[PDB]
């Protein structure tokens, strides 16, 4: 009842944020943060 | 066929001199520091055995077979014996001087801003390609400047992406990363080789 239960409760919760995590709005919004954060590193290497 | 009858040999300098181009228009801040770094770094390493000289006046009016001898006194009040094409014309053969001494020499040139428009001439010289990897980036590092290059902002930016469009086979050299030191070496190593390829 509680250990099997948590276990299931887990696992679905894990396949789930998988599953929503690769949709295109949400991968959009990580390309655009991985972007916002490459244009900083050369910014700062330019600056120094 | 003598419309052009280009000769089989061309003379050129003895060394290859060393000419910046990028990332923008010269005489701006972001172009002059960016080069003026370099500079400062091929004078010092290379001390004692590089010579810089600065191109005040133009220098892409380098032609060779368009007549014998256009303005050759400035008495003759021509429209070319008053213009500037007399002392552009007298600063080629300063940097044969400089190169028939062995010491590598740079060109400062403050109006070149593209290979093309010194690739016809008889100077055949080394140019150093220093370039933002996106215009993203070099927008907010011309807004780093302050005030001023805002203004200027706008033709600045074409100059940028007109040169990159140019095929990276008219360089002789690539600088296309952001680190001040590994581009520094990037430059004198391979300048070490040109030093070891003619001696």
């Amino acid at each position: 009842g509680s250990f099997f239960m948590l276990n299931l409760v887990l696992g679905v919760l894990s396949g789930e944020f998988a599953k929503e995590r690769e949709r295109v709005e949400n991968r959009r919004a990580f390309l655009k943060l991985r972007r916002q954060q490459q244009i900083e590193r050369e910014l700062n290497g330019y600056l120094e | 066929k003598q419309a052009e009858h280009v000769p089989p040999y061309d003379v050129v300098p003895s060394m290859r001199p060393v000419v910046l181009v990028g990332p923008s228009l010269k005489g701006y801040e972001v172009t002059d520091m960016m080069q003026k770094a370099l500079f400062d770094f091929l004078k010092h390493r290379f001390d004692g055995r590089i010579s810089i000289t600065r191109v005040t006046a133009d220098l892409s009016l380098a032609k060779r077979s368009v007549l014998n001898n256009p303005g050759k006194r400035t008495i003759i009040e021509r429209s070319s014996a008053r213009s500037s094409i007399a002392e552009v014309q007298s600063e080629i053969e300063r940097i044969f001087e400089l190169a028939k001494s062995l010491q590598l020499v740079v060109l400062d040139a403050d109006t070149i801003n593209h290979p093309a428009q010194l690739a016809k001439t008889s100077l055949a010289p080394i140019i150093v390609f220093v370039k933002v990897s996106s215009p993203k980036v070099l927008q907010r590092l011309i807004r780093s400047r302050g005030k001023s290059q805002m203004k200027h902002l706008t033709v600045q930016m074409m100059a940028y992406d007109k040169l990159v469009q140019c095929p990276p086979e008219s360089f002789d050299v690539i600088l296309d990363e952001n680190q001040l030191e590994d581009a520094c070496e990037h430059l004198a190593e391979y300048l070490e080789v040109y030093w070891r390829a003619t001696h």
